[PDB]
């Protein structure tokens, strides 16, 4: 047996310097005499800078270092569904091992510019504001950005739960969270039934920095296996900011030149290389897709910072959450004024487009007149008419926790709001009106729901108006 | 051979050179003992902890005390293991330093007593156990807008002089007197006066018979300030694991740990990160925080005070520790200055237990309505300042009227604050808080003056104070 | 011949050591072509660009692809010249990367084709031509309020989602179809989805036969993202140098070019400039833009899209871009939300071609009147909301009545907007749009409903819509 070897010079902070290892490749895995793995990142004249993928307390200066000759790979397969794993692919929930028969490189090429097809089919999140104003399609990359405790995790959990009946496979990647939060999320998914099609990849806070650095790539590598078989996959990256912090820690420990805010120069390259792997494959390549929901956590609402700007410039659209809206009762706190979605329209069914066309304009007018609303009712009649319409729009867009709504019911309630049928209901009764309207549509008018569900178009205008009037004949005001 | 030699002394950092092939492992404890050979030297009795391997048979360490008197050429002893502290039943009712040596003048621990290494890996995903139970504290703000979780992790943020120490003392007085388990207090970077006063208070109250106390204060070097918290956590972990007992863990200021780490980081050769902190800020804090958890075999509920430097909540140390907590309360200098204690920010504070199926529908609705009213009052503050109170609409004036009374009624009189004022203090049940806030929201007490609501307990005390005022 | 060896790999930055006295010049391209000698290696086909001379026969280079798999000691081939790209009639209808290699899967360029080096000095003072000619685009706002100049540089500023890419596509379509000229597209930092959509749109519409496209995608290293604009410029310069044509160079985003430059600088280890940008930002921008000039043989006119982060026009990239533009256009999400596409702000857009002796006296008077009316309308929107227009004077009522119609008639339907709405586009000559706006200003169409003016081409179509709605 033969193996090219090296000698450790320096150990500390999760970084090891090795003398020797002449023929090691950049990015190759390397194992120590202790039996722990490491990844070689700095290839210098007389030393090799090694990042350690495990506990470094057992490594001492002078120990043997050996080449492996393999680029990092992660296990993939159907068996990963319903399991909780670490970025190396090992299960952490118990329940026995995982029987996977294939492996994929953790770093692989993205689909080419000629492999893709334009995004044309919607991803139903069940959040009315998202589905009506910031549409998300299959193959899109959507950024969810906001301060701490604004509902970012809740949006992702609601989406993953809502994918129950659609033919989608969801992957949740947790970076930097304490394992109690991850276990609670797994319990919530198990309770709501989402673990039957979900893979959870976790990199806890106590784990070494390289694992947090590699976790999103492991998740996307697990996802691409299903993507290239023709399936549809949804991937959620819980904190690209924590990933970037870990990468900055590693770069500073390896003594690479620092940029702004001490970040390395390739911090944008890292995230772009990660995010560009989400794509919509053409019908020649199978027709599968992978859609991504990266997360970014800001401080004091500063969206001009380095990582927020870098991630904003990559994604197709962004969703902004604000504590101002969160505590004023407007939750979920999507700021529809600032949120954008370039893949809008194509990511919506025809009925949703028809009803949201007016909703956008109404909210735009209400946002303008909200500045003059501070002067009471001393306003021209049309102005407070538009204010009354805007208040009902805001009340309609409100939604509680873990209550996904079918798209047909969303389009029906939006149509009712936008055609003027709600102009006589008091603002304090809009939520109850919608709640009773859903039960009324369940009991009667199933034909409208079936028509929307089958033909993806609005039902006959006369029938819908008659049904709404019949319901209003039964609604009772407070 | 375990004999080394001192090479460099630079403040709290010492470099030791050993024989080739016998370097001590990282985190090992080294002993420097030396007796003066002539009149130009002083005695030394010092403990060092290994930090890095520099190559060329040299190890860079961190001192657990002052390095005055060190001379290049002293002999160093390798003990072959990390710091070990006495642990178990012998630790109840005693006060220890960072090295595990009692400082209460009650004698020395027997040399055969069990000792446990300071450094260990954190518990695992399959070992963790989760469940939400409201921890009643008797404080209106905490019980209403950010309930505490039994077996959870609670952090108390606040600037300099806002009241987090007083809140710690009130929580001890309200919970520790009947908890029924073991209590552990670890004072990091705080006042020796506070430590002495708390020790005498616990002796008076009798809680000391079931409490272990570890002290490393602001006079200590960063070496000790970085390890006192780990000593206390190691003591608590034995009661969690080997006995399956409920543990109250109090940490006086966890920020001083990262502050000491940043002080010592520059001398270790690391490049400085943003705003001068160490590159390893997140990993070092995570390796400590993830050990403080409740597992299947035992539960740990921990209350931490987290100092906020220069009232900057965006500072990396406060910003990183947010993700490690289940319930937080953010103290504010603005509220402290107006005189409404405990000066908790009613909107910045959040808790994982504020859900309809955990606290109840009525409680949830009342809390959300209070938060909405306070947010509206916060938004009206520019138009009120500029255009004046007269030009606000009918509803805005009512919102302001309810909001000021709510903000005042959130204040409370504490048992421990009777040293500053003659008012004896009170303990308010959650039912009373919810009913009182509901009554205020329904507009029942709009006819009372604003000042009647300051520093009282239940809602009936407001009526009593108003009647004293003459109503 | 003498070859180099790999000395360092530190990410996308590679150091190569050569034989003494045979160092390659700065900006020379180097080639690494390696086949695996055993199962513990991989094949490598990588190119590097010389950046610095470090001394001791060592050269610091930046890579144009991924450096994974590199081994210290591989042979490096010196190409002897800067990066060269295919050029001429063969490039029309193809898609290229930074190196000039086809990515459309249609076949390789013959190895005997002419190639030009990317880096070259800008044209000299003596050989520039300074004649001013108006370039017709067929868009109402552009042709009226901010005319474009043949041979000039035009920038489009805006945030996210305002319509810059759609507007560039519409400009390409209009100019290529109505003038028959050659156009070149440079996708600096192109998103792959957008690039695929653009390629399919050009292929479907047939414009691809007169266009060469270069793509440097976000998943490529900063050097590759940096040099794509210069590759496109090199492909465009040939048509005016050797053939004397009038060429259009469309650049996807200058902001990403500056970001790539800053990344390269930080990788090379230079001291950051004002807000973290490279110190060489101004010189890099100049060496890019200064080659886009009109000469005796031909002219190049450039339409460039600029991205403003968080609406901050003070940002260094837009700030140093402004100095090189003849006409600027500002796009507003405020206008986009109301539905007025192309969402061009009629008051923030300026052009040096809006002069009486350039566009004509009637054109200048009409444009100035439109701007004055919109500016005056800007001061009555606030007053109208609080007290209706009946409070204002009689003349201001007409001012509002006509400003609403002017605002709606500044909008137009685009050919590329078919995929969004289904209404076919229109091409509006400048002589038609000036007459239409003059008539609207003088009040010939004050009787029509204002909805008839939305998303319309020529003036007669407004009358047609009014007839359709039943005026
Ligand atoms: N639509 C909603 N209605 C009611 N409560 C909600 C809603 N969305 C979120 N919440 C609640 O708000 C709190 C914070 O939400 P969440 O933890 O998802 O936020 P976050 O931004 O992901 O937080 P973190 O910064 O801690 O990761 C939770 O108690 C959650 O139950
Ligand atoms: N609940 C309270 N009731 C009355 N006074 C209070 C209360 N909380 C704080 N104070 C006042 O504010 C002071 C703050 O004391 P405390 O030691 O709790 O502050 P701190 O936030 O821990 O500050 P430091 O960082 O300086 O230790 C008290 O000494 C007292 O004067
Ligand atoms: N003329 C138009 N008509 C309708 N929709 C448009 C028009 N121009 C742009 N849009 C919408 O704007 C979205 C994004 O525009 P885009 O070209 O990406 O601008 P930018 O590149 O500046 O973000 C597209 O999805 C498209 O639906
Ligand atoms: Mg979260
Ligand atoms: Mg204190
Ligand atoms: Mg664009």
């Amino acid at each position: 047996q033969v193996s090219d070897v090296g000698t450790v010079i320096q150990v500390g902070d999760g970084i090891a310097r090795a003398h020797g290892l002449d023929n090691v490749m950049s990015g190759e895995l390397v194992e120590f005499a202790n039996g722990v793995m490491g990844m070689a990142l700095n290839l210098e004249e007389n030393n090799v800078g090694i990042v350690i993928l495990g506990p470094y307390t057992g490594i001492k200066e002078g120990d043997e270092v050996r080449r492996t000759g393999r680029i990092m790979e992660v296990p993939v397969g159907e068996a990963l569904i319903g399991r909780v794993v670490n970025p190396l692919g090992q299960p952490v929930d118990g329940l026995g091992p995982v029987e996977t028969t294939e492996t994929r490189p953790i770093e692989s090429p993205a689909p080419g510019v000629m492999d893709r097809r334009s995004v044309h089919e919607p991803l139903q999140t069940g959040i009315k504001a998202i589905d009506a104003l910031v549409p998300i399609g299959r193959g899109q990359r959507e950024l969810i950005i906001g301060d701490r405790q604004t509902g970012k995790t809740s949006v992702a959990i609601d989406t993953i739960i809502n994918q129950k009946d659609q033919n989608m496979i969801s992957i949740y990647v947790a970076i930097g969270q304490k394992e109690s939060t991850v276990r609670t999320v797994v319990e919530t998914l198990r309770k709501h039934g989402a673990l039957d099609y979900t893979i959870v990849v976790t990199a806890s806070a106590s784990q070494p920095a390289p694992l947090l650095f590699l976790a999103p790539y492991a998740g996307v590598a697990m996802g691409e296996y299903f993507m290239y078989k023709g399936k549809h996959v949804l991937v959620v990256y819980d904190d690209l900011s924590k990933q970037a912090a870990a990468y900055r820690e590693l770069s500073l420990l390896l003594r690479r030149p620092p940029g702004r805010e001490a970040y390395p120069g390739d911090i944008f390259y890292l995230h772009s290389r990660l995010l560009e792997r989400a794509a919509k494959l053409s019908d020649a390549k199978g027709g599968g897709s992978l859609t991504a929901l990266p997360f970014v956590e800001t401080q004091a609402g500063d969206i001009s910072a380095y990582i927020p700007t870098n991630v904003i410039s990559i994604t197709d659209g962004q969703i902004f959450l604000q504590s101002d809206l969160f505590f004023s009762g407007v939750r979920p706190a999507i700021n529809a004024g600032l949120s954008v979605s370039r893949v809008g329209g194509a990511a919506q069914i025809k009925a949703m487009k028809k009803v949201a066309g007016t909703l956008r304009l109404d909210l735009a007018a209400y946002r303008e007149l909200e500045a003059f609303a501070q002067f009471g009712s001393d306003l021209d009649k049309a102005t407070q008419a538009k204010l009354a319409r805007g208040a009902r729009t805001v009340e309609v867009l409100k939604q509680d926790l873990h209550q996904p709504i079918p798209v047909e019911k969303q389009v029906l309630i939006i149509y009712a709001l936008t055609r003027g049928f709600l102009d006589d209901i008091p603002v304090e009764d809009v939520r109850r009106f919608e709640k009773e309207f859903y039960l009324f549509l369940d009991q009667n008018g199933q034909h409208l729901l079936e028509h929307i569900r089958t033909t993806k178009d609005l039902p006959n205008e006369d029938d819908l108006n008659k049904a709404i009037e019949a319901f209003k004949k039964t609604f009772v005001v407070s | 051979m375990t004999r080394g030699r001192v090479i460099q002394v630079m403040g709290p950092v010492v470099d030791v050179k050993f024989e080739n092939g016998h370097l001590p492992a990282i985190y090992n404890a080294l002993k420097i003992q030396h007796k003066a050979r002539n009149e130009n030297e002083v005695d030394i009795d010092l403990t060092l902890e290994v930090a890095l391997h520099l190559g060329d048979d040299t190890v860079r360490t961190i001192a657990m005390a002052s390095t005055d008197g060190l001379i290049r050429g002293m002999e160093v002893i390798d003990t072959g293991a990390p710091i070990s502290v006495p642990v178990g039943e012998v630790t109840l009712g005693r006060v220890f330093n960072v090295l595990g040596e009692p400082i209460d003048l009650e004698g020395d621990i027997p040399a055969d007593a069990r000792r446990d290494p300071i450094h260990r890996p954190a518990p695992k995903f399959e070992e963790l156990a989760t469940e939400v139970e409201i921890l009643e504290t008797g404080i209106k703000v905490v019980d209403l807008l950010a309930p505490y979780i039994k077996g959870g992790k609670i952090g108390l943020f606040g600037g300099a002089g806002v009241g987090k120490t007083v809140l710690i003392q009130e929580l001890i007085h309200n919970i520790a007197q009947e908890h029924g388990g073991i209590s552990v207090f670890a004072g990091v970077g705080e006042r020796t006066r506070e430590g002495n006063d708390l020790y005498h208070e616990m002796k008076d109250s009798g809680v000391i018979s079931k409490t272990a106390m570890v002290f490393g204060q602001m006079n200590e070097p960063p070496g000790a300030r970085m390890r006192v918290a780990l000593t206390g956590l190691t003591m608590a972990e034995y009661f969690r694991d080997e006995q399956g007992q409920d543990v109250l863990l109090f940490i006086d200021n966890i920020f001083r740990f990262t502050q000491a780490g940043s002080e010592v980081s520059a001398l270790l050769g690391r490049m400085p990160s943003a705003v001068g902190y160490q590159p390893t800020l997140a990993t070092e804090m995570g390796q400590l925080q993830e050990r403080i958890t409740s597992t299947a075999k035992g539960s740990i509920t921990s209350i931490q005070a987290i100092y906020v430097p220069a009232d900057d909540y965006t500072d990396p140390a406060p910003a990183t520790t947010f993700s490690h907590l289940d319930a937080t309360t953010n103290l504010e200098r603005k509220l402290a200055e107006m005189g409404i204690y405990p000066a908790v920010d009613p909107l910045a504070s959040t808790s994982r237990a504020l859900a309809p199926e955990i606290v109840g529908e009525e409680h949830y609705q009342v809390a959300r309505k209070v938060q909405q009213t306070l947010q509206r009052y916060k938004e009206l503050q520019d138009i009120i300042a500029i255009l004046g109170m007269d030009e606000l609409s009918d509803e805005d004036k009512l919102v302001v009227h309810r909001a000021r009374r709510i903000q005042f009624f959130l204040s409370q009189n504490f048992h421990v604050a009777e040293q500053f004022t003659g008012q004896p203090g009170s303990y308010v049940p959650v039912k009373e808080t919810v009913r009182g806030f509901k009554e205020i929201l329904e507009g029942k007490y709009d006819h009372l003056p604003e000042d009647a609501f300051r520093l009282v307990g239940r809602i009936e005390e407001v009526v009593e104070k108003a009647k004293a005022m003459g109503v």
